[PDB]
Protein backbone atom coordinates (compact mmCIF):
# COMPACT_ATOMS: atom_id res chain seq x y z
CA UNK A 1 0.00 0.00 0.00
CA UNK A 2 1.58 3.26 0.93
CA UNK A 3 4.18 1.84 3.71
CA UNK A 4 7.51 1.89 2.78
CA UNK A 5 9.10 -1.14 4.89
CA UNK A 6 11.96 -1.42 6.65
CA UNK A 7 14.10 -4.67 8.04
CA UNK A 8 15.48 -3.46 11.10
CA UNK A 9 16.73 -5.91 13.99
CA UNK A 10 16.20 -2.99 16.62
CA UNK A 11 12.57 -3.46 16.36
CA UNK A 12 11.99 -6.66 18.67
CA UNK A 13 10.51 -9.58 17.52
CA UNK A 14 6.10 -9.44 17.10
CA UNK A 15 6.62 -5.78 16.89
CA UNK A 16 5.85 -3.37 14.17
CA UNK A 17 6.47 0.64 14.47
CA UNK A 18 4.24 2.45 11.85
CA UNK A 19 5.64 6.40 11.40
CA UNK A 20 3.99 9.79 9.15
CA UNK A 21 6.24 11.77 7.87
CA UNK A 22 5.23 15.34 5.98
CA UNK A 23 1.94 16.34 4.40
CA UNK A 24 -0.29 19.29 4.79
CA UNK A 25 -0.44 18.66 9.22
CA UNK A 26 3.94 18.51 8.32
CA UNK A 27 4.92 15.57 10.36
CA UNK A 28 8.34 15.21 11.66
CA UNK A 29 9.96 13.09 13.92
CA UNK A 30 8.50 11.58 16.93
CA UNK A 31 10.90 12.12 20.08
CA UNK A 32 12.13 15.62 20.93
CA UNK A 33 15.58 15.31 22.06
CA UNK A 34 16.38 17.65 25.54
CA UNK A 35 20.14 18.71 26.81
CA UNK A 36 20.95 20.17 29.77
CA UNK A 37 20.78 23.93 30.31
CA UNK A 38 24.12 24.10 31.74
CA UNK A 39 26.99 24.73 28.69
CA UNK A 40 29.41 22.33 30.61
CA UNK A 41 26.53 19.20 30.85
CA UNK A 42 26.38 18.79 27.55
CA UNK A 43 27.66 15.84 25.55
CA UNK A 44 29.40 13.07 26.56
CA UNK A 45 32.14 14.27 29.25
CA UNK A 46 35.03 12.96 30.86
CA UNK A 47 36.08 14.48 34.63
CA UNK A 48 39.16 13.92 36.60
CA UNK A 49 38.59 11.62 39.67
CA UNK A 50 38.98 12.13 43.69
CA UNK B 1 -16.11 3.36 -60.55
CA UNK B 2 -18.31 2.03 -56.73
CA UNK B 3 -20.28 4.88 -56.46
CA UNK B 4 -21.29 3.44 -52.85
CA UNK B 5 -21.67 5.90 -50.23
CA UNK B 6 -22.72 5.71 -46.26
CA UNK B 7 -23.42 7.85 -43.31
CA UNK B 8 -19.62 6.43 -42.59
CA UNK B 9 -18.22 7.51 -45.65
CA UNK B 10 -19.36 11.10 -45.79
CA UNK B 11 -18.69 11.06 -41.92
CA UNK B 12 -15.54 11.86 -40.09
CA UNK B 13 -12.89 9.95 -38.19
CA UNK B 14 -13.52 9.18 -34.85
CA UNK B 15 -12.47 11.65 -31.85
CA UNK B 16 -11.01 8.19 -30.23
CA UNK B 17 -7.98 8.28 -27.33
CA UNK B 18 -6.95 5.38 -25.03
CA UNK B 19 -8.27 5.01 -21.65
CA UNK B 20 -5.61 4.09 -18.71
CA UNK B 21 -5.12 0.75 -19.87
CA UNK B 22 -3.89 -0.84 -16.26
CA UNK B 23 -1.83 -3.75 -18.43
CA UNK B 24 1.55 -4.34 -19.67
CA UNK B 25 3.59 -2.05 -16.68
CA UNK B 26 5.17 -3.20 -13.52
CA UNK B 27 3.42 -0.91 -11.21
CA UNK B 28 -0.40 0.42 -11.22
CA UNK B 29 -1.03 3.75 -9.13
CA UNK B 30 -3.26 3.07 -5.80
CA UNK B 31 -6.46 4.94 -7.19
CA UNK B 32 -6.83 7.40 -4.57
CA UNK B 33 -10.47 9.32 -4.76
CA UNK B 34 -9.86 12.55 -2.82
CA UNK B 35 -13.30 14.62 -3.50
CA UNK B 36 -12.97 18.95 -2.69
CA UNK B 37 -14.86 19.01 0.85
CA UNK B 38 -12.39 16.12 1.80
CA UNK B 39 -8.75 18.54 0.59
CA UNK B 40 -10.46 21.30 2.17
CA UNK B 41 -11.46 19.16 5.31
CA UNK B 42 -8.17 18.19 5.36
CA UNK B 43 -6.42 21.58 5.00
CA UNK B 44 -8.66 23.23 7.29
CA UNK B 45 -7.63 20.51 9.93
CA UNK B 46 -3.97 20.84 9.40
CA UNK B 47 -4.04 24.98 9.27
CA UNK B 48 -6.24 24.70 12.58
CA UNK B 49 -3.94 22.09 14.12
CA UNK B 50 -0.62 23.76 13.34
Amino acid sequence: GFWNIVEEDYIPPGYLVGVGYGGAFNLGNPVGLRQHANPAMQGLRIIAGN
Amino acid sequence: ANRTVSPSTQGVRPAMRQMYNGRNVATRPIPLIVDTSEIRAIMAAAADAR
